RNA sequence: AAUAAGGAUUGACAGAUUGAGAGCUCUUUCUUGAUUUUGUGGGUGGUGGUGCAUGGCCGUUCUUAGUUGGUGGAGUGAUUU
């Protein structure tokens, strides 16, 4: 029970939905292209968690709801991601917010994100 | 004579040039280039008499 | 971009060899558009035996 | 070289696919035959792939002939996310 | 039974496949007995590309005259949509071009 | 790596300037918008050299009569007719 925030962020990276890291996410957040807010609350500010929290507090549709608390868990899951490794030879950076642009999949653990999303 | 050194690709390392409000609503400041490209975001930057837009390289002329 | 390519239609530099890609020596004579040292070379094959 | 994630993906695409590409030495072209990806593009991104041996160039007549590499076409199988059914023009009697 | 007055127009670089085809032509058509003429035989064009021999001014002034001599060659032939097609398909070959500039 | 969305930088009227309706410069201070600019690393512009670093071709001995080899056979052999 993160196993369902590896099979729906693996699929949107791979499809190139996403965006990654401020800038591309609240440009994604304010415009109706981009359906989720899953992020760091270990921000080293407080206006990036009431920025991304206001954009989920824009309400038509696209309900952005929060799940993880972290930037180095999230250089792996997202994937930027070196090769022949184990789980990090990679970036060691933080893709912090990964905003869902319709993804690139349909059903297996993407139907438990549309019973723990909204049933909270 | 003389070499340049290429312009710095420079570090506003964060952003927030968009009324961060207190508590629970974010909105959008300095217009948002009145074009479709220029879509919803595009945080207009302030130069000589006419304002300045980068989704289109930069361009655009809408006062302030 | 004016600021990488110029006004090259007519002259010598415009058209260039088929085989080697040189400007020097040209055989325009009959949709040929080669150079005028190579030609000969193959040619004897290509058509151009001889009869002299 | 610094390219584009809708031309980097597009090549390594009628490269696997037909499998086999035959893209002239005319730098200075909008556009290559069968790929919108100006010309000059290819030629140079393929000077890269060749260089590893996921591919194999042959020269002369002035076109750069390329043509697949039996395996290295199992790299394109993971890059443009696709089966592990097909072999690409490959098995076609 | 719709009749058509075809015209048969040939060209090659060998006088030996070519002559072969209005012997086969006008006797794979007098088998058919067709109303035709006899292999008309057109002025011999005949290109002489002067070129010097050397790779470099040097070196005497040391020249060539290679050329293709075609033998242009045409024909005739009536016959419907059926027995000009069974004739054009047959003569079938190395060295040679056949047009059927049709006369409906 | 540095300038650092607090503007890297771009552009221009017309007038000063010149051949000139090149904003080449400077006057103004609009526009400009992370694509640039600066050093560091390095490239690629080259009808600049070197034909004696060379490729390819073309001149010359050449509207030439001339090479070379087997098996014999000859003649340490450099070999020969």
């Amino acid at each position: 029970i993160e196993d369902a925030l590896k099979v729906v962020l693996r699929t949107a990276l791979v499809h190139d939905g996403l965006a990654r890291g401020l800038r591309e996410s609240t440009k994604a957040l304010t415009r109706g292209e981009a359906l989720l807010v899953v992020l760091v609350s270990s921000v080293t500010e407080a206006n990036i968690i009431k920025l991304v929290e206001g954009l989920a507090n824009d309400p038509e549709n696209k309900v952005p709801l929060i799940k993880v608390a972290d930037a180095k868990q999230l250089g792996e899951w997202a994937g930027l991601g070196k090769i022949d490794r184990e789980g990090n030879a990679r970036k060691v950076v933080g893709a912090s917010v990964v905003v869902v642009k319709n993804w690139g999949a349909e059903t297996d653990e993407l139907s438990m994100i549309m019973e723990h999303f909204s049933q909270q | 004579a003389a070499k340049k050194a290429a312009a710095a690709a420079k570090a506003a390392a964060v952003l927030s040039y968009y009324k961060v409000d207190a508590e629970g609503k974010v909105t959008k400041l300095a217009a948002a280039c009145s074009n479709p490209t220029c879509g919803a975001g595009v945080f207009l930057a302030n130069h000589k008499d006419r304002l300045y837009c980068g989704k289109c390289h930069s361009v655009y002329k809408v006062n302030a | 971009n004016v600021w990488f390519s110029h006004p090259r239609r007519y002259g010598k530099g415009s058209r260039q060899c088929r085989v080697c890609s040189s400007h020097t020596g040209l055989i325009r004579k009959y949709g040929l558009n080669i150079c005028r040292q190579c030609f000969r070379e193959k040619a004897n094959d290509i058509g151009f035996n001889k009869f002299r | 070289m610094l390219m584009p994630k809708e031309d980097r993906n597009k090549i390594h695409q009628y490269l696997f696919q037909e499998g086999v590409v035959v893209a002239k030495a005319d730098f200075n072209q909008a556009a290559h035959e069968e790929i919108d990806t100006k010309n000059l593009y290819v030629i140079k991104a393929l000077q890269s792939l060749t260089s590893k041996g996921y591919v194999k160039t042959q020269f002369s007549w002035q076109y750069y002939y390329y043509t697949l590499t039996e395996e290295g076409v199992e790299y394109l199988r993971e890059y443009l996310n696709l089966p592990e059914h097909i072999v690409p023009g490959t098995y076609i009697q | 039974q719709q009749i058509i007055k075809i015209r048969i127009t040939l060209t090659s670089t060998k006088v030996k496949q070519l002559e072969n085809v209005s012997s086969n032509i006008v006797k794979n058509a007098e088998q058919h007995n067709l109303v035709k003429k006899g292999p008309v035989r057109l002025p011999t064009k005949v290109l002489k590309i002067s070129t010097r021999k050397t790779p470099n001014g040097e070196g005497s002034k040391t020249w060539e005259t290679y050329e293709m001599r075609i033998h242009k060659r045409y024909i005739d032939l009536e016959a419907p949509v059926q027995i000009v097609k069974r004739i054009t398909q047959i003569t079938i070959e190395p060295g040679v071009d056949v047009e059927v500039v049709v006369a409906s």
